[PDB]
């Protein structure tokens, strides 16, 4: 196989191999979900597990704005850099228009920086995906973004190590979303979450980010501290 | 070139923006058949004092943004507030590269319900009333647009708002040189901006005292 060594050299079958190694880098990324609701936006992140009594502590969860936010998973040195130009599109949006960036409007923004780097030759694909989560006129928006440069609009999806089984669990309650209030979200993220960790182990404050983003609901992170309202009663009940 | 007064005010449920339909070059009045008043997307409008290649270009360059903003996104359009900040912003940054946009512009926009009316110098200065005045009319007109609103603030209503702005462009016609008797009335409603034909308002020039042996300096 000698038609990956570049971004820039097509296979005879019309594939991009190197944009096809980096999505391996998003599924191999810590899993979240985010789930869409008719006035909130839950994401849940499932950050690294203590080791018995030492707690390694990295941002996956990022805020962009009142409105905005977003949880990266593969390569967090390129969720930085995507994160840098993010809030700085959103400052001069609200700079100049004094309102909240729409996020169909930076859903494209997000596509075009993506799309930029995958064509030249000295450039490489972000080996990053996002999972955007907005409110603005319209309503709660949640995006996901590839290495690629793709952006899908969801209702509700799941990206990451072992997140099939997420995604599989969400394609049964994805109709009910529309009406399942702030904490039921919560829940069914949080359930969808914890179909993708390891076998013996199990959500608690420790290992889990929740974000929330709605109508009258500036975007909050929720890290141990208040994550217990909703984290310290949860059973995976089968 | 340069346009001349505008006035507007705000009355029960929508905005009203008056403007005189003339494009002066110093003291020769050029062109009296011309519309000042631009409007911008489908709820907002404009009109400049001063110069007019400025407003020109300035009412252009916000007229693509807005359609632009629109037609390649599924977004909704900008409110009115929201255009008049990005208007302001532009005529700050063109002065400080000292490539001043030498037009004061009164700007009115309604979208269901929240009716606004502002007003932007050329220097960057912004503001927001129930009544703006720029040019002449800051001076003439506007005294009289605010003794009408605090003898009832409750609230004018469309006619008693239209009586007194026919009231003030009287006496802009009277008071003013580079003037002439044929305005426009852009009213902004909830469903939208909708700019009247030209229409002329009634003078008096019969006083006793302005009789030819009367005001004689023999």
């Amino acid at each position: 196989n000698e038609y990956d060594s570049d971004i820039t050299t097509w296979s005879p079958t019309g594939r991009l191999f190197q944009i096809e190694y980096a999505n391996e880098a998003v599924n191999n990324g810590s899993a979240t979900v985010g789930v869409k609701g008719k006035n909130f936006v839950v994401l849940a992140a499932l950050k690294r597990s203590p080791v018995a009594e030492l707690s390694s502590y990295q941002e996956k969860v990022f805020e962009i704005d009142e409105h905005v936010g977003m949880s990266i998973s593969g390569l967090v040195a390129d969720g930085r850099v995507l994160a840098r130009y993010l809030r700085t599109e959103c400052m001069n949006y609200r700079y100049m228009y004094s309102n909240g960036m729409p996020m169909n409007q930076m859903a494209d923004m997000i596509g075009e920086k993506h799309q930029r780097h995958i064509q030249c030759s000295g450039k490489r694909p972000f080996g990053v995906g996002l999972l955007l989560a907005g409110y603005d006129r319209q309503g709660p928006h949640l995006y996901q973004t590839v290495p690629s440069g793709d952006v899908y609009d969801y209702k509700a999806t799941a990206m990451g190590v072992r997140s099939q089984a997420s995604r599989t669990y969400l394609e049964r309650h994805f109709e009910h979303f529309s009406d399942c209030t702030l904490d039921e979200l919560v829940t069914h993220a949080l359930k969808a979450l914890a179909s993708a960790t390891s076998e013996g182990i199990e959500l608690n404050v420790k290992n889990t980010t929740i974000a929330i983003v709605g109508k009258d609901t500036p975007f909050t992170i929720f890290e141990e501290e208040s994550a217990r309202k909703y984290l310290d009663g949860f059973k995976m009940r089968p | 070139a340069s346009g001349g007064s505008v006035i507007a005010i705000k009355y029960k449920g929508g905005v009203l923006m008056a403007a005189d339909t003339l494009l002066s070059y110093g003291s020769l009045a050029k062109w009296p058949n011309i519309p000042r008043i631009r409007l911008l997307g489908s709820h907002s409008a404009v009109c400049a004092t001063g110069s007019y290649a400025d407003f020109q270009m300035m009412a252009k360059q916000v007229e693509d943004n807005i359609e632009r903003q629109k037609m390649y996104h599924n977004v909704d359009e900008l409110s009115p507030s929201e255009v008049f900040s990005y208007l302001h912003r532009s005529i700050y940054q063109k002065r400080c590269d000292f490539d001043p946009c030498l037009c004061q512009m009164v700007f009115i926009g309604v979208r269901d319900g929240e009716t606004f009316l502002a007003g932007v110098d050329d220097v960057g200065t912004r503001w927001e009333d129930d009544c703006i005045a720029t040019g002449y009319g800051a001076y003439i007109a506007l005294p009289l647009l605010r003794q009408a609103l605090e003898k009832n603030p409750d609230g004018l209503s469309r006619g008693e708002a239209m009586r007194i702005l026919t009231d003030c462009l009287r006496v802009l016609f009277y008071r003013e040189c580079r003037a002439i008797n044929k305005f426009q009335v852009a009213d902004a409603a909830s469903d939208g901006v909708r700019i009247s034909e030209p229409f002329d308002v009634e003078t008096h020039w019969e006083y006793e005292g302005y009789c030819f042996e009367k005001t004689a300096i023999i």
